[PDB]
């Protein structure tokens, strides 16, 4: 349009086009939904029974190695009817590009843990049980990281209020350092940020 | 497979401490702040929790506090699945309903009347 | 319900294996009191346990039962070996804590309805 | 059918043949820009600042006021479109001031709303900008007009529903100001209703004016209670105290407006409060005491006194809660004789089905009526929101209305019929015209106020006006049902207490001498320690000290109306709980709690602890005070109609004269009213 | 102008530490009761 | 361009340069400052409480660039080091006296250095 | 006393509530006529099962139930409790 | 009650008032109808504003300025 606006291409925003088009048509098992991100990134989601195989058909084969397990993260989303979303995340090495696997779960309903097709996500499991409730099924080692041994709310999804129950103190009552119900000293002020006018049109949801 | 088909209300606890059944959450639709005419802010069922008590901390003016609570906003996109999430923690609510308006029937240049009411002047 | 369970499948291989558990915490009752060097009476710690099992018993449900079981299968974990140094153990005995009122009136001269 | 199926955007909707491009556009979810139109006024074209490209055509048009023909391509976003919106809103930002250090409106102002938005990207003009002055108009509107996108909004709102015709446009040209000629103050009611519709910072609050900018406070909405109708407000806390608060444009009531009392009174609310119990010693002393004293001292005296010795008066805008506390302890003990502060006269019915009791048109009926005919009360300085509701339906259709006594100013072109009682006692029959009107009427609608049935000749003129609205619904009646007799008030917590089954009118205590009394009216004097024997105590509940708390025993404490979980009932019946915003300050507690902390001291002992278990002693009694918001159909008076001829009494001889001032009276009513400063220094501006 | 004389210090206590407070108006301003006659 | 100990400037001879606009509150990320305004008696509008942490205060530089009528300035003197945290709590009337301690330290500094930002 | 008061309550609809709907068209006027102490109370919508409270005794509760009545039940089942 | 805190500690307050320090200053005067007050210097002090001086005859300190401006 002008400078100081990014210029796209259309090369690798066909062939991203058109290489995973066929990984919908050669696994039309769990593959439901795959879509090009408009800068150059993969999508495709995946029903949570092909969290394995989908993977495993990845890890190793001539045309599509993808063998570095960059990111595991995951994310969780009231209103959805099914919870949570994991979302994988990987890195061919003899081809430079991406592709993201996107899958969908709840609460209560186990994930078959990718431990023994990458043994990169050995930690990035242990730590989502920690800060969701994911319950990875046969983990080899399940344990606590990155929280204190007295927590239970699985604090970074959206029902655990920000400043815990549990705000900590020392007193010489006998020894110990002991813990308290939660005492601010501050109101912790919430601003009000979201203006009208529905500024972006492209992406307007239906009317209804 | 097993895939052990039942049913049982779904009902979760443990993860707060007591205030579970000392708190209704209430359901609403945020209306429109009125010193401003745009209509973003609609559309989105939210909720919101109780106010309790804010006390001064006697050393500045601090409105220090306890309610751990208090400052939680969801935004959930229906009513179907507003309820559907004070049942699956377990803890009472209230609901509202989304008001819109009369459709309505308005129409310049019947401003200027030979008979009847409606003429305005001045502009 | 189409999903699949994690270890029990309906209401007797859970409650088997709740009370396989309770005999691993009514053994390791008696060796942490003196693991950590903590001066209390036995009797104090096995009743924390006795009284703790009895407070999830109104689940009409498989597999959240087993949720529990996870938490309580872990715990296990920390406890016999050496991992919480004598602070992290004593946070279930609320000593510090002042009494709650907890009966009508004595709520109504002090605090705003709690 | 009649329909014009119009294409939005390349996408089909079908619209009314006679619609807007602006409604239409908003059918399919759009927000053209706007200025000069806001809904409930009229239409203008003055600003340009929707400007649509419609396809297929050279020329812009305007999509604030034009039809839509046959299906067009509107099409809303295109290259001709942004080119005209960015450049109309260069234009009007050019003359302006720097401001948003210190304007008020620094976080909503739609200069500023739209131009991070829509609009342009800098500026080239580069200097300039005149500078007109300011002036006065009264002490609740700061008025700088420098600032002034001269939108005619605030004009169109004088014209239109507040009749007071005193705006104008003065000038030619760039040089036209928009304020009052000479230097006459506008005031009346829903006079401060105008700085929400003034787009700009130039009509900004006066007493909220510089404290705090509003993407800080906190909005819990609320009913406020001060007026018949109850309102649909917002309150707007910043640290734990009212800032300012808002309507919030409920459909039926308060359709987008406020009333002008409701909204300045918040600071009668932390004024001059009462925080603690009190002690009597003996003296005209009257002392602090702490909260275990005056509990079981009260309460001693409940277990000797017994029979009705012992009473209570309930009369203001306390809840329908803890008007449920109060029945069931002093009915548990067998003594009612309890009235509220409201004289009500009872003849043939009064707290059995109602009959008339609640307004029976509502207020989304009134636009239907046709011939309105109206007496004994001056409807304008008591539910204000109901006569701007008459003022919308005197205009955009035709209606017929006229009033008996007191020749008042109301805006609209009535015409005073007559002024006696006997005028009522004439129109039963045939004469003194209008005289059939109401005979050869479709939609009848005739309401008594309860200014005038007050008086002692109240048994008389209720069933009067009963006859009339028996006489015309027995003739057709309308087509029909259209039920026709009704009333309003002017005390907000009358229909949620009388409903609970109380009895109106202070008589029962005005005969005999009980001993103790508990006073929830209260601060209207109907009963003095003279009217009452000797010094035997009464012991006193609220939150204001004004008439009442000086001459008192035990003086408790309670929480006004922005501090707890409640319920009132406007004049149709429905429920509408207010919510917490403020803990009550110091050791003032909630009103309906401190009732079971006496009875549990005492003997008996209510079955209810929290407010849900206060709710289903609500849900026995009346079954209707958890239908939150609903008008049933249920008129039942046919029956009550002739069961009220029973009595009868005749008229008097006195003009049916309200209390109400030229406005002097509408400031300094209730209670918060009453403490109020701001009332007390907008009613000196007044008089001089 | 408005410039201090020489300097000043940051002493922790001198006996002088400054010991910051409230700057505000209170808010309520509780009634009082009537007076000791009737 | 050295950032520290804050001040609060004012004008030639003085009006106390700040005219309680609200935006270097809302853009500290830590949420230090506290400020509540009034109508001043002469009409125009001031602070009453003014309020900065000095342990909240992650030293942006968020507050010096937000201010429109250039008052609020981090100063350039790390002298510090008090004994009790009762104390590094500031009010306004702190401010002011740190921040007419100095003004040809200040004064100095800005105009060397407005020309770039 | 007793007694003090009665509390009618009904639903506008669901029509199984349609002896009271008669008994306010024939014994209420008649009704009313008589006992002009007793301030009987009509309430809005029980929706199902709409009974009839009595109050009296230092406030105790009696509640009968009637669910479909004819007319003339609920003509004779009143002076059950207007008698005592 | 809340005096304590101070005792020995000498209470450090301010010295100088600008509640009003403005009436000290020798108002301005032009005969014109519109003037500039960029006050306390370019490109600093206060954004421009035009303030209009008809009344019989001041401006009102700009809104910013605080300086009784006249003519
Ligand atoms: S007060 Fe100002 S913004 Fe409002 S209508 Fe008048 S000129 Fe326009
Ligand atoms: S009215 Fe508009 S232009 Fe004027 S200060 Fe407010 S936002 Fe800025
Ligand atoms: S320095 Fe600027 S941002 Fe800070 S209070 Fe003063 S005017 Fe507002
Ligand atoms: S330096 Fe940054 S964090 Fe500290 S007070 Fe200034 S803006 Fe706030
Ligand atoms: S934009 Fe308001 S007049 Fe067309
Ligand atoms: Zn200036």
């Amino acid at each position: 349009t002008r400078p100081t606006v990014r210029p796209r291409n259309d090369v690798a925003h066909k062939q991203l086009s058109a290489f995973g088009e066929y990984v919908a048509e050669i696994l039309p098992k769990y593959v439901q939904q795959v879509q090009v991100s408009c800068f150059n990134e993969l999508e495709i989601c995946i029903h949570p029974d092909g969290v394995i195989p989908v993977l495993t058909f990845l890890r190793d084969h001539s045309n599509a190695q993808f063998k570095s397990l960059a990111d595991l993260t995951a994310v969780d989303i009231p209103t959805r009817q099914n919870r949570f979303e994991i979302v994988y995340n990987l890195l061919s090495l003899r081809f430079n590009s991406r592709i993201r696997v996107k899958t969908y779960t709840d609460e209560l309903t186990p994930i078959e843990s990718s431990v023994p097709v990458y043994k990169a996500a050995n930690w990035y499991e242990r730590e989502i049980w920690d800060m969701f409730g994911v319950f990875f099924a046969n983990h080899p080692d399940l344990r606590r990281i990155l929280t204190d041994y007295g927590f239970e709310g699985h604090p970074f999804r959206k029902d655990f209020p920000l400043s815990g129950y549990v705000e900590l103190r020392y007193d010489d009552e006998v020894k110990r350092v002991v813990a308290e119900p939660v005492e601010l000293a501050q109101e912790f002020r919430k601003f009000d940020l979201n203006s009208p006018w529905e500024a972006f049109p492209a992406y307007r949801q239906p009317p209804e | 497979i097993t895939v052990d088909e039942k049913l049982d209300i779904t009902t979760i606890t443990g993860v707060p401490e007591e205030h579970i059944k000392t708190r209704k959450a209430r359901i609403f639709v945020p209306a429109r702040n009125n010193m401003q005419s745009g209509v973003n802010n609609t559309k989105k069922w939210k909720m919101e929790f109780d106010t309790r008590e804010r006390w001064e901390n006697p050393l500045m003016g601090w409105a220090s506090t306890a309610d751990p609570l208090s400052n939680l906003v969801l935004t959930f996109s229906t009513k179907e699945d507003a309820v559907a999430f004070a049942e699956k923690n377990g803890w009472s609510y209230d609901v509202e309903e989304r008001k819109v308006p009369k459709p309505k029937s308005k129409s310049y240049g019947a401003n200027f009347s030979w008979n009847k009411r409606t003429r305005v002047s001045t502009k | 319900t189409s999903v699949k369970p994690i270890f029990s499948r309906d209401m007797n291989e859970a409650k088997r294996r709740v009370r396989e558990l309770y005999r691993a915490w009514y053994r390791e009752v008696p060796n942490t009191v003196h693991l950590f060097q903590l001066d209390i009476s036995v009797k104090q710690g096995r009743d924390k346990v006795r009284e703790m099992f009895k407070k999830n018993a109104h689940i009409t449900d498989p597999r959240v039962v087993d949720l529990l079981v996870i938490k309580g299968k872990m715990e296990l974990e920390e406890t016999i070996k050496v991992w919480k140094q004598r602070t992290h153990v004593m946070r279930f005995f609320h000593e510090t804590e002042a009494p709650r009122p907890k009966d009508f009136l004595s709520k109504f001269y002090v605090g705003h309805d709690p | 059918s009649n329909l014009i199926e119009v294409f939005v955007d390349g996408q089909s909707v079908m619209v009314e043949p006679g619609t807007t491009v602006l409604q239409a556009c908003e059918k399919v979810g759009m927000q053209i820009p706007r200025f000069c139109y806001h809904e409930r006024l009229s239409v203008a074209g003055n600003c340009r600042m929707c400007l649509v490209e419609i396809e297929k055509a050279p020329k812009v048009v305007a999509a604030c006021a034009m039809p839509v023909m046959k299906g067009w391509n509107i099409l809303t976003n295109s290259e001709k479109t942004k080119k005209a919106r960015e450049g109309v809103m260069e234009f009007l930002l050019a003359n302006h001031p720097l401001d948003c250090p210190i304007c008020d409106q620094g976080g909503e102002c739609d200069l500023q709303d739209q131009s991070m938005m829509f609009g342009s990207d800098r500026s080239r003009f580069l200097e300039g900008k005149r500078a007109v002055e300011d002036k006065n108009i009264g002490p609740l509107v700061k008025t700088i007009m420098t600032r002034c996108i001269q939108c005619t909004r605030c004009i169109r709102f004088a014209s239109e529903i507040a009749g007071v015709d005193d705006l104008g446009t003065t000038g030619r040209g760039n040089d036209m100001q928009v304020g009052t000629y000479i230097e006459k103050m506008f005031m009346s009611e829903l006079s401060g209703n105008i700085i929400d519709i003034c787009p700009v910072g130039a009509l900004t609050s006066k007493p909220y004016a510089f404290t705090a900018r509003p993407w800080e406070t906190r909005k819990t909405e609320s009913i406020d209670v001060m007026d018949a109708v109850g309102s649909n407000i917002v309150v707007s806390t910043r640290t734990g105290e009212v800032m300012r608060i808002l309507p919030r444009m409920h459909e039926d009531i308060n359709e987008e407006w406020i009333s002008d009392k409701t909204r300045f009174a918040y600071d009668g609310l932390k004024r001059q409060r009462l925080t603690e119990p009190m002690v009597r010693n003996e003296k005209g002393l009257l002392t602090h005491t702490t909260w275990e004293d005056a509990l079981s001292r009260v309460a001693g005296m409940l277990q000797s006194f017994q029979g009705n010795d012992v009473a209570a008066i309930a009369g203001g805008l306390v809840d329908a809660e803890a008007l449920i506390a109060l029945k069931d302890l002093l009915n548990r003990v067998d003594s009612d004789t309890l009235c509220t502060e409201e004289v009500f006269p009872t003849a043939g019915a009064g707290t059995d089905l109602r009959s008339n009791y609640l307004l029976n048109t509502t207020i989304a009926g009134v636009e239907e009526a046709d011939v309105v005919l109206l007496v004994g009360t001056n409807p304008r300085f008591e539910a204000p929101l109901f006569n701007a509701r008459i003022r919308k339906s005197w205009l955009h259709n035709d209606l017929k209305v006229a009033l008996i006594g007191s020749p008042v100013d109301l805006t609209y072109r009535y015409d005073h019929l007559g002024d006696s009682p006997k005028i009522l006692q004439d129109i039963a029959s045939g004469s003194h015209p209008f005289s059939q009107v109401l005979q050869e009427a479709k939609k009848p609608m005739v309401i008594l106020g309860s200014s005038a049935l007050q008086r002692n000749d109240g048994a008389a003129i209720l069933a009067a006006v009963s006859n009339i609205a028996q006489k015309i619904r027995t003739s057709s009646g309308v087509t029909g049902d259209w039920k026709v007799m009704n009333i309003l008030h002017r005390i907000a917590s009358q229909v949620a207490a009388l409903d609970l089954g109380y009895k109106p009118g202070v008589e029962a205590i005005q005969k005999n001498p009980p001993k103790m009394l508990f006073l929830l009216g209260a601060d209207g004097g109907c009963i003095t320690r003279q009217d009452l024997p000797k010094d035997c105590f009464i012991v006193y509940q609220g939150h204001h000290g004004d008439v009442g708390a000086p001459i008192a025993d035990v003086i408790l404490p309670g929480a006004a109306y922005t501090e707890k979980s409640a319920t009132y009932v406007n004049t149709e019946g429905r429920a509408q709980q207010t919510k917490v915003a403020v803990t009550p300050p110091g050791l003032a507690r909630e009103d309906w709690k401190i009732i079971r902390a006496l009875s549990e001291i005492a003997g008996m002992t209510l079955p209810y602890d929290t407010l849900d278990q206060v709710r289903n002693r609500l849900e026995e009694v009346s079954p209707n005070l958890v239908r939150y918001d609903d008008v049933e159909g249920a008129n039942y008076f046919q029956q009550a109609s002739e069961l009220s001829k029973l009595v009868n009494q005749q008229l008097l001889a006195d003009p049916l004269v309200p209390p109400q001032l030229t406005i002097k009276d509408f400031y300094m009513t209730d209670s918060i009213s009453r403490a109020s400063q701001t009332m007390a220094k907008c009613v000196k501006a007044v008089t001089e | 102008k408005f410039i201090w004389t020489n300097h000043k210090f940051n002493l922790s206590g001198t006996p002088q530490q400054y010991v910051p407070y409230s700057t505000t108006r209170k808010k309520i301003q509780e009634w009082v009761p009537p007076s000791t006659p009737y | 361009r050295f950032r520290g100990e804050h001040a609060l400037r004012r004008y030639p001879s003085g009006e106390e340069r700040c005219i309680a606009c609200k935006l270097c509150e809302a853009v500290c990320p830590a949420q230090a400052i506290t400020i509540e305004a009034e109508p001043r008696a002469d009409g125009s509008r001031r602070t009453t409480r003014y309020d900065i942490d000095m342990t909240k205060c992650i030293y942006c530089g968020f507050c010096q660039e937000a201010c429109p009528v250039d008052a609020i300035v981090e100063g350039p003197n790390f002298e510090f080091s008090t004994e009790t945290h009762e104390e590094l709590l500031y009010n306004k009337e702190k401010l002011l006296n740190n921040g007419d301690k100095w003004e040809a330290e200040i004064a100095a500094n800005i105009q060397a250095d407005y020309l770039y930002r | 006393l007793g007694l003090r008061e009665i509390r009618i309550h009904l639903c506008q609809r669901s029509p199984g509530s349609q002896g009271v709907r008669d008994f306010i068209e024939k014994r209420y006027v008649e009704l009313k006529k008589a006992n002009p102490d007793l301030p009987i109370l009509i309430r809005e919508c029980s929706d199902v099962q709409p009974k009839l409270w009595a109050r009296y005794a230092f406030g105790q509760e009696k509640n009968v139930s009637l669910n479909n009545f004819s007319a003339d039940q609920v003509t004779r089942a009143l002076e059950n409790v207007l008698s005592s | 009650y809340r005096k304590v805190r101070f005792v020995g500690r000498q209470k450090e307050v301010n010295e100088n008032f600008a509640i009003d320090l403005i009436a000290e200053q020798p108002v301005s005067q032009v005969g014109s109808r519109v003037i500039s007050c960029d006050g306390g210097g370019g490109a600093l002090g206060h954004p421009r504003v035009y303030i209009n001086l008809d009344k019989e005859t001041k401006t009102g300190t700009c809104g910013y300025c605080g300086l009784q401006f006249r003519q």
